[PDB]
């Protein structure tokens, strides 16, 4: 045929139409926990520890 | 997703196994565009300089059009997710106004809705003459609440518009829907634009300009004329991630919107 | 990053609300105060101020005074829109009050109103648990390790292999970390019943 | 009449208004009976009116 | 496909318009792998080097 031959998307290869992409992953902070910052913190070195109390 | 951790059951206790999950999100660029024709004659002997009087209300011309199809859905390419206020109202992060006692109450049950989704609002957008309407309203006790007590006398100056320290932004480009929305309030920081070609002006001394059919209908080189072609390509996203208080994405979303009360 | 977050989800969720808790553990502070009676449920009577008021008397008649809270998500917009019988702002001093006026940071009588934003909180449990902090303690015995290995199974609790990281072509990330709780509930001389005294208390929901 | 001008696109910039409004709104009051020309809470019988004036 | 081309009918003939077309074709990479043991014994033993051996 003579007229309207015209290039469309689909006569294309996924090469030539690639998508764009963002490596930055869409998430949310992840969230600090409650007791590991409000409660007082001791460190350990025996799996039990134990306090005389007034009774 | 996120994944787990689990208690062993003492010194040399069995440890469990543990995954996690990804997702896609996709973004469409759209293209909105016009043609201004004037034959030259009068781009000569017009005093007023035609060209550069067009070109910002054809920049302003395409700004209404993105509003319009990105807030309240008019027009909206097929391509792009559900606009602001459609959204809001699917997700159920709606409010009719006056289910509480004051306006100030069907704010803070919007901004309860966002931050038990996981979002908190940072800032509004409102219809017109919001602000004047805000003045005009009383307690059940008939005195103002829009300001503190020692300043609700009618003989002084109203406050800079705002509602709990948010600035009002009343959309005063003429887009806005009255019949839908009163107030719309978001992150504004999940809320994206993509410029795929900024506003690009082009001018043509040259060619035709056809009718859909195919006839000319103005001709260029040959009816001494000139055209303008102006052309945009945008892409519009609301990007909720995935919150620890709400995981299902059916409703969870970061912005949420006040609506008119319905007839009797 | 995600593994960190995990484990401490898991720690509060057992020293908080007792799910899934370790049996040398003691009660968690939620159901330990529900036990002791340090209970008040919302909606009691005019206003969440009168309640949490109950709490703040409920431990100073066990010898403890409150220093602080931990509370639900979304409950300082609830009480940004909360209004009494007159119609009127209950959060802020109505004197100075009204809607174009930035709401105040998140407290309750001075104290720093914490929402629990992980989530861990059953709001069906409760609204807000208030404390004294300074007799809430957590050892910590080794902290957040992380070990990879590229040789090695999987197994079974029956010995059974379930995958093979060798002849599997496959590696493995392990996470440890090791913990010990205690609430310290001294003797009082207001309260020397072991079985009713505990330095916090609880506002549950309405209803069953 | 500050909403419909706003509504067309216009700012209240000032007023003329009848003999004698001023009088008319230091004798207003509400259906409760407490005035609104100056906040209840600050003005009394006793005190000067305010400058003539509105919003 | 490929693109056609045209004899123009004389000076001022009316040209003639063409267009072309790409596909995709897709190549799937698989694994092949195995293991040979050995005792440590062996290794040692051996007066030639066993592994650069089987390599």
């Amino acid at each position: 045929a003579g007229f309207a031959n015209i290039q469309g998307r689909a006569d294309l290869s996924d090469v030539h139409l690639p998508d764009q992409v963002i490596k930055d992953v869409l998430q949310t902070a992840p969230e600090a926990s409650v007791l590991l910052n409000r409660a007082r913190k001791v460190r350990m070195s025996s799996k039990k520890t134990k306090q005389p109390v007034l009774a | 997703s996120l994944p787990d951790a689990y208690w062993v059951d003492g010194d040399t206790g069995l440890k469990q196994t543990t995954k996690n999950i990804w997702s896609n999100v996709f973004m469409t660029a759209e293209e909105l565009a016009v043609i201004v024709p004037i034959p030259d004659a009068l781009i000569a002997d017009s005093d007023l300089p035609l060209w550069d009087e067009v070109k910002p209300l054809l920049v302003e011309a395409i700004g209404k059009k993105v509003d319009d199809a990105g807030i309240f859905g008019n027009d909206k390419p097929a391509s792009w997710p559900a606009a602001l206020i459609p959204g809001a109202i699917a997700a159920g992060n709606s409010v009719t106004l006056g289910t509480g006692d004051d306006i100030g109450v069907d704010v803070a049950t919007l901004g309860e809705q966002l931050a038990l989704d996981g979002f908190s609002i940072n800032g509004f957008i409102s219809r017109p003459g919001l602000h004047w309407s805000l003045v005009g309203l009383r307690n059940a006790q008939g005195q103002p609440i829009y300001t503190p007590p020692l300043s609700t006398g009618l003989n002084g100056a109203p406050p800079t518009p705002a509602l709990y320290g948010f600035p009002l932004n009343e959309v005063t480009s003429g887009v806005w829907d009255a019949d839908e929305a009163i107030l719309l309030g978001a992150d504004w920081s999940k809320v994206v634009i993509g410029i795929r070609q900024d506003i690009t002006f082009d001018l043509f001394s040259e060619g035709v300009i056809s009718d859909s059919d195919g006839k000319v209908v103005l001709n260029l080189m040959q009816q001494d004329s000139k055209a303008l072609r102006v052309v945009f390509r945008v892409g519009f996203q609301v990007a909720n991630p995935m919150t620890r208080l709400n995981p299902n994405e059916a409703t969870r979303y970061p912005a949420g919107v006040i609506i008119p009360a319905g007839g009797g």
